[PDB]
C-alpha cells in the first residue's frame, strides 16, 4: 500500500502527503468546532466539554482572541494548538506594529499557511496536527479554514473535527445566504447537538463573534447564552427522535 | 472452564450458560501446556487431538486450510473431543495495516479458525485449548469471547513445584532416599517442567553408567548439570573499558 | 448448501476450481436452493497483486463460481446469499447487482438493536429482577451483536464463580465491562492527547 | 505494525502520534500525585515513597516550589522532573524579571507545556515522559495537569501517575465544591493511600499548598501532618473492608 | 526484536525508553562502589582490584577529587565517568567562582542529573552509560547516587556495580543511622569484602572519606587503612564459611 | 546484536557498546606495540616491521616524540593514530604555553582520553579506533594505555595489538618489579620475539625510551639499538623450542 | 558483512571497515600509475592511455603539479582527484606563507590523508576514493603513496591503479636500490609496458621527473621519450614472450 | 518461474496461443473470446491475426 | 566457438567457395558475439 | 543448440509491402492504392496486425 | 490425496510408526535411523510419540 507517511520529505506514486491526511485524522481525532457566517456578523462556535465533570467547565475553552476584531477556534491536539494560536497572536501584533495596520482576516490566514508549510515541508520536524477557523469583520465578514498543512479555503459555513461529516451533510440542506445573526446562532447550537447526539446546557459550548456594527469581537455571555439554548433545543429534540 | 460444562450439560438449564466456545494457556510454552490439554481429556473422557502450528501455512496455501478442516471434523465425529492448538503464530497473529505479500498467506488459513470456533452447534461438541508464546503477538480479533472466553496464566513451576514433579519420578527409582526435593529444586532455578522431567530419565543413566540400580544424590545432581545448568545469565564483560 | 469460502484455494492448481464448480452444479440438481459463500475475501480475488501464485489461484476459482452463477449458465434459483468483510478487496464483475441484486448495509446494532439482541439471549439464561436492557445499551452502543452474545455468555459463567448459578443485572453489567476490555473498548479519554 | 511508531515525526494511520501515547504511558510508570482544588486554596499532595530502607525516606521533595505562590507535584521519571522543573523555576522568575509582577497559574503552566512541544514537534529529541500537576493562587485558586504531550487540562480535584485511573473514580462520588480546606487534605491522602493500597505514615509523604489568604506557597511540616494522616487511615480502612 | 533501543528517541508501549534501561547495565558491569553514610561524615569505598599484577597495584582510579571537601566515585566505563568527572570538577568550581562558597551534595548532585538528562533527550547523542556518587558533608552530611539518567536519589547507604545486591541486602541487616564513623567504614569494608568474593588486602582498594568536622576530604593510606580492613577480614571469612 | 552494533550511540540488552569493542578488534589488527615500566625508566618498543621489501621503513614507526620527555606508542588505523597523535604533541605544547612547564604524562592521558569521548559519545561522528601507549617520565616514571573510547588504565608492563595477548602471558612470568633498565630492556625485546614468533634483526624493529636520570627522550638508532638485540636473539630462539 | 558496509561510521566484528576495503578497490579499478624512486631523483609516470582517439592525445592531466618540485599521479577516481589535488596545492603554498619554504612531502603526504581522514570521521560525507602518489625531493628523493583510508607509506618503488599487484612481485625481483638516473625510468617504463601487455608509444604515458641536482619537477615531451621508449621496448617484449 | 499457482496456468496459457489459433487449419472456429479488461491479458490474445 | 566456425563456413559458401578465410571468419564472430551473454561496452566516465 | 538464433522483429518499410502484395492479389483489383502510403501510416506494425 | 502417490506413502508411513512403538517401550529391538533433513516434512518422527 504504502510506507510514505513514513516521510514527510516524499510523494506518494498518487502524488499525495499521507502524513498530512493522518494530522487530518488528528482534527477527526479532536472534539468539534464549527463556524457560520452570516451576514450580519460571523459567529465561532466551538466545543467546551471535555472529559469527566471533574474538569473544570473552563477546561479548553478554544476560542482564543487573537486580535480585537479576530478570535480563531481550534480541533487537533490541544498542545500544538496553544503555539499556534500564540503564533497566530504574534504575527498580528506585528501587522500592527509595521503598519499600525489591524491585520486582515484573509492576511492573517495566509501569514498562518505560509508558517504551517515550513514546518510541512522540512523534514527535521513534522506538520501541524490542528485546524483552526480564522474568522472576524475586517470590512465584510469572512471565516476561512487554515488546515493542518496550511491550505487555505474560505467558507460560509464549516466545521472541523469529530462532529463534521454531519454538521457539513446539515448545512447542504438548511443554510441559506439570506441568513441573520439571531438564526445563525441558533442554527450553530442545532449543529453542535448533532454532533454530540445529545442535548446542550448553556457552559458545555463557548461561543465568540465578531458584528459588523462594533467591528470588535465581544465573547457571548453565558446568561446572553441561555435564550439560545431553549429555542436552539427545540430543534435538536426533534432531529435526535430517531 | 472446559470440563464442567462439557460433562455436565444440565449447567446450560440450571444457569443457563451458553457453551464455551475455547480457553487460552498463555505464559512460557513448552511447560506442560500439552499436558495440561491431556489431563483434561482423561477427565472428560474426550478425544486428544494434538495439532502442531507448523502443519499451517507454507508460502502459497492449501494443504494448511485443508488441515484445520480434517480436525475439525475429526472432533465432530469424535465427540466429547479436545483440540490442543500449539503454538498460535502462524494461524493466528497481528495483522498489517498496509498490505506485505507474507502476510497474505497467514490471513488465509486464519479465517477459516475464526469461522469453526462460532460454528459448532451442540450437534457435535468441539471444545479447543489454545496455548502461545505471549498473548501480545495475538491478536484481539481471537481473544473474544466465544473464541476465547478466558484465559489462563500457566507460568513456570515455584520452588515448591519443581519439588512435587520431582516427587512423581523419584517414585519409579529403586533404592531413592538420599535425595533432597528442595536442594535439586534450587539448583534447578528458573527450570520449567519439562526440564525436571528431562533430568529425571538421565538420572537413571548415569547410575546405570557407575554400573548400579540405585539412584539418589551424586547421580541426580550429575543429571541436573547436563540438562539445566549450562548457562551464568546475565554476568559478562569486565573491562578493559566497562570497568 | 453452508460453504466457507476461504476455505478452500488448494495449492494443487485448478482442484481449487473443481470443488467451486461441483457445490455449484449442485444447486441446481436439489433446487431450489440457497449457498451461502462465507468470507468472499479469499474466495473473491482482487486484480492488483499481493501474491504472485495467490491472486491468479483465486482468481480461477473466482471466475469459475460467476460462470455458474449467472455466466452462461443458469442461476438453478440460486439465491445467494453470501457475506463479505471488505468491499474494496472485490473485482468490478461481483461488486455489482445482478450477481447479487439488493447490496445490503450491515451496520453496528443501534440503541434498541442492542435492547433486541439482549432479549434473545436473557430468554436463555435466568432473565434479572432488576432487567433494564436500554441501561445495557448505552455503554455497548458501538459494539457489535457478536459482543452483545459474549456478555450474556460471561454473566453465565460469572454466576458460577459467585456460586449463585443465577443471573441478574448485576452480573450482566459486570460481563459488560470484562467483555468490552478485550475487543470493543469503547470510553478511553481522548481530552489527554487532543483537545 | 502497529505503527509507524518509530519516529517522533510521523503520524500513523490512526492519526495519533505513537510516540506521544507511549510517554502519557511513562507517567503512569512514574508515583502517584494527588491535586485538590478548594475555594478556601489549592492543597497538594505527592508520593515521597521511594524504596525500602537502602534509600532514605526523605527523598527530594516531591513537591517543588516553582515560584513564590505556584507549586507542582510530578508523576513520571524522576530524571525527566529534574530538567523541566529547572526550566520551569527560571520561567517563574523570568517573568518577575522584565515585568516585575506575578506569573499566573494559567500562563506558568502553558509555558511549562510549551518547553515539550517543542521537543514533540521536532525531530531530533523526544518530549520528556513527565506529568506535572500545576497548583496555586495567583488570585482565585487553579489546578492544571500538564502533560507529556503539552495538553493543559483544568481540573478540580484529580490524580496522575500510578493512581490515575484508581482516584477517578474515588472522586466521583467524593469531590464536591463546597468542601473545606481541612476535609479536602485529609481526602486528598485517602485518594493516595488507596493508589498504594495501603496505610499511611506521615513520614513518606509531604503536603503542601497555596492558600487565597496567604498567596504563598507554604508546607505542612510530618510533625503537623500526623492527625491529617490518622483521619486519612480510617477511611482507607473503610474501603479496604469492601 | 524490539527497535523500542533503535534509539532513545523511542518509547516501548509500556511507557518506558529502554536504551537508558540499558545504560543502567552498563553500571552493572562495571565494578563496585560503595557510599556508606554516618552522623559524623561519610565514607567512599572503590575497587581497584582490576585485572591481574600486569595492571599496577595502584591503579589511578576510582575515587576522585570534587572539591577538597566534596569526592565521587563511579561505576559503568571509567571513559564515561572520566569525561564526566571533568565535568563535575568544573561544575563545583564554577559555583566558588559566583558564590564564593562551596557546592552542596544536593546541588552538586541536581547540576551532574540535568547535564545527564541533556545528551539523554537529543538522538544525536548518547548519554553516558555510567552513573555517579557524589559524597560530601556540606554541614549535613549527605552521600547520593546520580543515575545515567539523570535522576536523583537521597540514599543511607548505597552501592552500584556487580556487588550492588549483596550490599543492599548486607546494608538491610546491620545499617543504623547512629552507626559511629569507625563502625560505618568497617562495615562497608565487610560489604565490598562480599562484593568481589573475597579477601580484602590494602592494596586493591581505595577509600577516601569527608569528615563533618573537618568538612575536608581526605584520603586513606595504604597503612592506615590496615587495620580498618584486619576487622573487616573476620567478618568477610566468615561470612564466605557459609 | 545485527542491529545494536550498527552505531555508535545504541547498547545491547547486555549493555555492552559492540561499535567501542569492534574499534578495538582495530588495534588488534595493527602489529604489536609494547611498553614495559621500571623503576629506573620507561621503555617504548615498537614493531617496525616491512611486509614488501619495496617498503621503506622510516615511516612504518610508531614512536612519535609528543614531549621532550614524553613519547608515545600507537595501534589501530594508520589515519586515525596521526591525526590524534597531533592533537596530543599539541595539547602538550598549550600547557607549556599556559604554565610555562612541561605537560605531565597524566594529563596529557586525561585530556587525550576526553577527545575521544566526544566522539563516543556525538553519533554523527565514530570513534578514532585507535589505543596509544603513552610512555613518559615527568619526575616518577609513568606507562598508560587508553582505550578506544578514553577509558585509562595504568600499567607496569602492557602491549596493545596484535601479539597482545601473548605479551600479557610473557609478562605474567617474566616481568619482575626490581628489574634493571638494562634488564628490562632485553627482556622487552624477548616479549617482541616472542610475538612476532621469530627472532628479530635491528631493522624491524624501533626502541625510543625515557629514563628518569637523563629526563629525555631518545631514539635509538639501529648502531645503539644491536648489543640489545644481541642478547635478546639468545632467549628468543629458546622459546622457540617450548 | 551486512549493515558493516552501508555507512562510514561502523566497524565490523574483525576490526575491518568494507565502506572503506571498497574505496580501495576504487584505486584498484582505475587505470595504474607508477613511482620509482632513486638515488639522483624521483620519477612518477602515469598512463595515459585513453580508450578512445576522439579523446584529446594529452588528457588533462595524469601527473599534476602541487608545487615547483612535488608532483602526483592518480588512480582511482579521476573525478575526485581535481578536488583533492586543489588542497594538495594550497597546503604547499600556505606553508610558503607560514614558514617561507616549501612543505616536506611526508608532512604534505600527512595533510593531505588527514583531509581525508576528516572525511572518514562524519557519518555523511564519505572519503576521497583515491590514491595519489606525492613525488618530490627536499634534501633525498622521497616517495610515498597515499591511500584512500589516510595512511601513507613510503617506498623505494611502487604503483597503484589495476597493475599494482604484478609490479610489487616485478620490482621486488628486479629492483635494486642502485639505479642511475636513466636506469631507473627505463625500468618504471618496462613497469608500465608489463601492466598494460603492448608496447609504449609516447602518446600513452605522461611522464615527469624530479632532480636533486636542480630542486625542481620538469616535464618530459613526447619527443624526448622517445630514447628510453626505445630502449625499454626491447625489455617488454622479451616479458610477453614467456 | 518457480511457482505453480502461476506457472502451471501459463503453460496451458502456452498451448493455447497455438492451438486458438496455431499450427492446425481453419476448420469453422472463429473462435468468440470474451472478457472484463484487456489490461491482465497476454499480448497474444489482444494482437488481431 | 562452434557456432562461430559453422557461421564462417556458411559465409564462405555464401561467397561461393570452399576457402574459409580471413575475412569470412570476421564477419562470423561479429554476428555470433553481437547475440551473446555479455561483452565488455561501459566503463565509465569516472574510471577508465 | 541451435547455433542459428533468430529474433523476428516488428516489420519495416519494404517488409510491409512484400504482406500486401498478397493479400491484395487473392482480393482483386485495388490499382488506386499506394502500398508506399499503406506502409507509412502502418509503421513499425507486426504481420498479424 | 492426489490419488495415487499420496494414498501409498500415507499408509507407509502409519505401517513404520505402530510397529517401532509397539515393541518399545523398553529395549527388545532397539531402533536406529537417521534423516537429512526433517524441516522439509509434516511432524510424523517429529512427533514425539
Ligand atoms: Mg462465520
Amino acid at each position: 500500500q504504502m510506507g510514505y507517511d513514513r516521510a514527510i520529505t516524499v510523494f506518494s506514486p498518487d502524488g499525495r502527503l499521507f502524513q498530512v491526511e493522518y494530522a487530518r485524522e488528528a482534527v477527526k481525532r479532536g472534539a468539534t468546532a464549527i463556524g457560520i457566517k452570516c451576514k450580519e456578523g460571523v459567529i465561532l462556535i466551538a466545543d467546551k466539554r471535555v472529559g469527566s465533570k471533574l474538569l473544570e467547565a473552563d477546561t479548553i475553552e478554544k476560542i482564543y482572541k487573537i486580535d480585537e476584531h479576530i478570535c480563531a477556534a481550534t480541533s487537533g491536539l490541544v498542545a500544538d494548538a496553544r503555539v499556534l494560536i500564540d503564533r497566530a497572536r504574534i504575527e498580528a501584533q506585528i501587522n500592527r506594529l509595521t503598519y499600525d495596520e489591524p491585520i486582515t482576516v484573509k492576511e492573517l490566514a495566509k501569514k498562518i499557511c505560509d508558517f504551517k508549510q515550513q514546518y510541512t515541508q522540512y523534514g527535521g520536524v513534522r506538520p501541524f496536527g490542528v485546524s483552526l477557523l480564522i474568522a472576524g469583520v475586517d470590512e465584510v465578514p469572512k471565516l476561512y479554514e487554515t488546515d493542518p498543512s496550511g491550505a487555505l479555503l474560505e467558507y460560509k459555513a464549516t466545521a472541523i473535527g469529530m462532529g463534521r461529516n454531519a454538521v457539513t451533510e446539515f448545512f447542504e440542506k438548511e443554510y441559506r445566504d439570506d441568513l441573520s445573526f439571531d438564526d445563525a446562532m441558533v442554527l450553530g447550537l442545532v449543529a453542535m447537538g448533532l454532533s454530540i447526539e445529545s442535548e446542550l446546557v448553556p457552559e458545555n459550548i463557548e461561543v465568540g463573534y465578531v458584528k459588523v456594527d462594533d467591528r470588535t469581537f465581544k465573547e457571548v455571555s453565558p446568561e446572553e447564552l441561555k435564550p439560545y439554548v431553549e429555542r436552539a433545543n427545540e430543534r435538536i429534540r426533534e432531529l435526535l427522535k430517531k | 472452564a472446559v470440563e464442567l460444562p462439557l460433562l455436565k450439560p444440565e449447567l446450560f438449564a440450571e444457569v443457563g450458560i451458553e457453551p464455551p466456545k475455547g480457553v487460552l494457556l498463555y505464559g512460557p510454552p513448552g511447560t506442560g501446556k500439552t499436558l495440561l490439554a491431556k489431563a483434561v481429556a482423561n477427565q472428560t473422557r474426550a478425544t486428544f487431538i494434538r495439532v502442531v502450528g507448523s502443519e499451517f501455512v507454507q508460502k502459497y496455501i492449501g494443504e494448511g486450510a485443508r488441515l484445520v478442516r480434517e480436525v475439525f471434523q475429526l472432533a465432530k465425529e469424535k465427540a466429547p473431543s479436545i483440540i490442543f492448538i500449539d503454538e498460535l503464530d502462524a494461524i493466528a497473529a497481528r495483522r498489517t495495516n498496509s498490505d506485505t505479500s507474507g502476510d497474505r498467506e497467514v490471513q488465509r488459513t486464519m479465517m477459516q479458525l475464526l469461522a469453526e470456533l462460532d460454528g459448532f452447534d451442540p450437534r457435535g461438541d468441539v471444545k479447543v485449548i489454545g496455548a502461545t508464546n505471549r498473548i501480545d503477538i495475538l491478536d484481539p480479533a481471537i481473544l473474544r469471547p466465544g473464541r476465547f472466553d478466558r484465559i489462563i496464566e500457566v507460568p513456570l513451576p515455584t520452588f515448591e513445584g519443581r519439588i512435587q514433579i520431582f516427587k512423581i519420578h523419584t517414585r519409579k527409582m529403586k533404592l531413592a532416599e538420599d535425595v533432597d526435593f528442595k536442594e535439586l529444586a534450587r539448583i534447578t532455578e528458573g527450570a520449567s517442567g519439562a526440564d525436571i522431567k528431562a533430568i529425571c530419565t538421565e538420572a537413571g543413566m548415569f547410575a546405570i553408567r557407575e554400573e548400579r540400580a540405585k539412584v539418589t544424590m551424586l547421580d541426580f545432581t550429575k543429571a541436573i548439570e547436563k540438562v539445566l545448568k549450562k548457562t551464568t545469565p546475565i554476568p559478562d564483560l569486565k573491562g578493559v573499558m566497562f570497568v
